[PDB]
RNA sequence: GGGAGACUGGAAUUCCUGGUGUAGCGGUGGAAUGCGCAGAUAUCAGGAGGAACACCGGUGGCGAAGGCGGGUCUCUGGGCAGUAACUGACGCUGAGGAGCGAAAGCGUGGGGAGCGAACAGGAUUAGAUACCCUGGUAGUCCACGCCGUAAACGGUGGGUACUAGGUGUGGGUUUCCUUCCUUGGGAUCCGUGCCGUAGCUAACGCAUUAAGUACCCCGCCUGGGGAGUACGGCCGCAAGG
């Protein structure tokens, strides 16, 4: 659910917050958290490789499973739904018959007190894994993976969903989010459904803490820059930079895909911007 | 019976709305 | 809607004698067992609008008989409201 | 390809009609219409240009070696009973005459009027 | 408690002999709930009009039950769960 | 106007199993015959009606075949 | 077709996947912008999604008025006829007040197949900011709140008793030619159409469902514009009433 603040401060007029009405624990299994630190936007050299992005607070990660295929056959019942700061969607705790404990993405519409098949000829309800092989065509899908073995590596954040149209030969085709059309092996592994927390887009934050805290610092614009630091820099006054608008190490926008890419030439077509 | 007092009303309801329409902004102005 | 077994059940507890129907009393009764029926339904059922008409109608015509009870007798009115646990 | 027992499929719109000769299966073997005899603009929908397109489609097709076919028609009638005639005459014989018009059950909503 | 008619259509695939145990194993729920009555017809292996899930023979059965309507439904839901079923129809032989 | 045979307490019930019954009753396009012709009275016909129609929805006759 | 909730049915348009297939397809009184030779239209199989339910269906039924029709299940309101067991004048009206209230419009959040204000182009005209053609954002849909307005018309307020007939139609009871099947015939109560006397009306027309002869209660009008406008006040986030 989604509350919204009550204004009684000029900072907190307007602001959002997600009512969480699905979380039932606010304790990880010890045995399953490892230790993370904070990067700090740098790397091996100590340079800053991308700008303004920095701060923020101490997170502690949780181990997920995007494999799936060392556990076959065998059911689970769904245990806790779990917050996870790490990634934007939620998290499922599953209880194996067999007694191991594991994670996974949480899809959206589950509940507590579900079976969850995992086999090759798994049902189809939603939150079971299996081979796009025995996938009916026409269904939805989520996690998918880009070749055999090879992890879930597609539509994991929130609100986002994959539509598996008809199969020929080896490849099955695939509406990926944003409208393309691509060819996978269809040994490879996906699931069923869509992720759940599809209400991420209403929150408004209306406080630069709400953001400092998740770890973003200031932009600082171009048209302010000296001359020497920035190539829009300079002027008497405030102006549009006096030149074509261009990326801070000179470089203008356009082509940024590298061609004879080796799926360059077997990839079927590319995004649309505002049909 | 006749059409022309209803046209009558019709015309002077259309004036008196495209007025409105044309002074809002200095309505607003004035009264806030 | 009420049916022969509670009507008549209702009639013999709340009748003057074991004749009456049209009794101010049974009258009373009757219409306020339907009208806590028909609220139970429309707890869980809210937009039936013709149905809050229906409840419109059952109020108005209670509140007349009781209107009528109350300007033959006194008495009568206050053993019926503190009977059917009422306010007016 | 040889094929003896065929199916011809005719549509008719008020300015518009193509005619295409297919197998049972539904496979096609040649198509023929108006524009292709070479009629532009309004020409187009007179009932000649359909015996035209008929006659043409007829004859493509028994260069392949058809000889009965049966015949669906469809949309507003302008060349119907034209392109059957041609079609008889052109040297086939049809089976069954069968008539399948798309109508709507209150589907969508019908363009607004024309003024 | 009133009066039910209900006619279920089941696949060409399975056999004829088959059916009535399955049948009576559906409506045991029934059976040991509402204290109901039932009587079972079964007439089948008939063309449909129009091609259905792919198929175009099929088995028609009626059945005559007394019993609930939380019990009926319940029928109703139990039988649309199976993948051996085809449709089901169910209403009241009084006069609503 | 011709007369409505159901009317009669001879007449045979009404329901959507009669294949033939119904089927009397429905133009070889598979439409339904206005009253008019039919010549039978109003409850008689929305009965009629309603059975062909389910008959139809439950799969025994055409949709327009 | 009185209302609400749940489940579910097929046709059709669009889109997508996969075969057949060759250069056109769509369009108007006539032509052009548009989509194709990277494979269109057409045709066959399969899939996805949204809205509405032909034939029954009509000057027919229901609701106080707006309105109401794909099937099945659950809950639920109102009316009509008969017997007449019961209460025993408990009846009508209703200033202010409260409730319901077509379509458009507004806030929050979803969904978006078709249709389509605003806006682009194409065409006609001396000028087209239009009628015509190709595209298309709000909106039309759903949930929760708003505003409360229409030629919201039978341009005819509510209740009651009386005043020649005739002919269709819906619903329910009764009796006789009697097959007793039967728009065979007769009596009675309610609803809905058309033609007609006495009567009324300036005339058009109404005529047992009165605009007739009568009684009770409420609203409204006093020459056309100015004006359903100004000021004040109430309501509303805004349009505005
Ligand atoms: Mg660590
Ligand atoms: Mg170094
Ligand atoms: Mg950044
Ligand atoms: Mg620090
Ligand atoms: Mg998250
Ligand atoms: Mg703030
Ligand atoms: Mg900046
Ligand atoms: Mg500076
Ligand atoms: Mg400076
Ligand atoms: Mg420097
Ligand atoms: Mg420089
Ligand atoms: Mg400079
Ligand atoms: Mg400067
Ligand atoms: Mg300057
Ligand atoms: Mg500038
Ligand atoms: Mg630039
Ligand atoms: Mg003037
Ligand atoms: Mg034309
Ligand atoms: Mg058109
Ligand atoms: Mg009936
Ligand atoms: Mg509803
Ligand atoms: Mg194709
Ligand atoms: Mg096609
Ligand atoms: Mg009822
Ligand atoms: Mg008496
Ligand atoms: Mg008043
Ligand atoms: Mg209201
Ligand atoms: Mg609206
Ligand atoms: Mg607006
Ligand atoms: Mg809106
Ligand atoms: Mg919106
Ligand atoms: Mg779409
Ligand atoms: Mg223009
Ligand atoms: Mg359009
Ligand atoms: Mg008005
Ligand atoms: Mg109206
Ligand atoms: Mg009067
Ligand atoms: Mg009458
Ligand atoms: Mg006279
Ligand atoms: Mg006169
Ligand atoms: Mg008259
Ligand atoms: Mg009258
Ligand atoms: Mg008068
Ligand atoms: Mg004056
Ligand atoms: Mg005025
Ligand atoms: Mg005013
Ligand atoms: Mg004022
Ligand atoms: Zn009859």
């Amino acid at each position: 659910g989604i509350r919204k603040y009550k204004p009684t401060t000029p900072g907190r007029r307007g602001a959002s917050v997600s009512d969480f009405a699905e979380i039932t624990r606010s304790t990880p299994e010890k045995s399953l958290v490892r230790p993370l630190h904070g990067k700090g936007g740098r790397n091996a050299h100590g340079r800053i490789t991308t700008r303004h992005k920095g701060g923020g607070h101490k997170r502690a990660y949780r181990v997920i499973d995007f494999r799936r295929h060392d556990k076959d056959g065998v059911n689970a019942k769904v245990a806790h739904i779990e917050y996870d700061p790490n990634r934007t969607a939620n998290i499922a705790l599953l209880h194996y018959l067999d007694g191991e404990k594991r994670y996974i993405i949480a899809p959206q519409g589950l509940k507590q007190g579900d079976v969850i098949e995992s086999g090759a000829n798994a049902d189809i309800k939603p939150g079971n894994n299996l081979p796009l092989r025995n996938i009916p065509a026409g269904t939805v899908i989520h996690a998918v993976e880009l070749r055999p073995g090879g992890g879930a590596k597609l539509a994991r954040s929130a609100g986002v969903s994959i539509q598996l149209l008809g199969k020929e030969g080896t490849y099955a085709a695939l509406r990926m989010p944003s409208g393309e059309i691509r060819r996978v092996d269809v040994r490879c592994r996906a699931t069923v459904g869509e992720v759940g927390n599809a209400e991420q887009s209403n929150i408004n934050w209306g406080k630069a803490g709400r953001m400092r805290w998740k770890g973003k610092r200031p932009t600082v614009r171009g048209v302010v820059m000296n001359p020497v630091d920035h190539p829009h820099g300079g002027g008497e006054g405030k102006t549009s930079g006096g030149r074509h608008p261009v990326s801070p190490w000179g470089k203008p926008e356009g082509r940024t895909r590298k061609p004879n890419k080796p799926s360059d030439k077997l990839i079927v077509r590319r995004r649309r911007t505002g049909k | 019976g006749s059409v022309i007092k209803k046209r009558r009303k019709r015309m002077s309801k259309k004036k008196h709305r495209k007025l409105l329409r044309r002074t809002r902004v200095q309505r607003r102005k004035l009264g806030k | 809607a009420l049916t022969a077994e509670q009507k008549k059940e209702i009639l013999g507890q709340y009748g003057l004698h074991d004749t009456d129907t049209g009794s101010p009393e049974a009258q009373v009764a009757l219409l306020t067992k339907r009208i806590q029926d028909l609220t139970e339904h429309l707890k869980v059922h809210k937009h039936d609008h013709h149905s809050r008409r229906g409840l419109l109608l059952l109020v108005g015509r209670r509140r007349r008989l009781l209107k009528y009870v109350a300007q033959v007798d006194v008495a009568r009115y206050r053993s019926l409201i503190e009977r059917l646990g009422l306010r007016r | 390809k040889n094929v003896p027992h065929g199916a011809a499929h005719i549509k008719s719109t008020f300015n518009n009609t193509i005619v295409s000769i297919t197998d049972p299966q539904g496979n096609v073997i040649a198509w023929a219409s108006s524009g292709h005899v070479g009629f532009k603009g309004s020409r187009k929908s007179t009932p000649f240009a359909a015996q035209l397109a008929a006659e043409n489609a007829a004859r493509k097709a028994q260069e392949h070696g058809v000889k009965k076919v049966d015949v669906f028609v469809k949309g507003p009638g302008s060349g119907r009973e034209t392109a059957i005639r041609s079609l008889q005459a052109a040297g086939l014989e049809v089976g069954t005459i069968s008539d399948v018009t798309p109508q709507p059950h209150n589907g969508c909503r019908p363009p607004k009027r024309r003024r | 408690m009133r009066p039910y008619e209900i006619m279920v259509i089941l696949d060409p695939t399975l056999d004829e002999r088959t059916v009535a145990p399955s049948l009576e194993t559906f409506l045991n729920v029934i059976r040991k709930d509402g204290g109901t009555v039932d009587k079972v017809d079964i007439w089948g292996r008939r063309r449909l009009a129009y091609e259905i899930a792919k198929h175009a023979e099929g088995i028609y059965a009626v059945i005559d039950v007394k019993a609930e309507p939380a019990t009926v439904s319940e029928l109703d839901r139990q039988l649309n769960l199976n993948e051996s079923v085809l449709r089901t129809k169910v209403l009241r032989t009084d006069k609503h | 106007t011709r007369k409505c045979v159901f009317c009669s307490k001879k007449g045979q019930t009404i329901d959507y199993k009669d294949t033939a019954l119904l089927r009397t009753y429905i133009s070889e396009r598979g439409k339904i015959r206005a009253r008019r012709v039919t010549g039978n009275c109003v409850q008689h016909q929305r009965d009629i009606a309603v059975a062909v129609k389910n008959a139809r929805e439950v799969a025994l006759l055409p949709f327009g075949s």
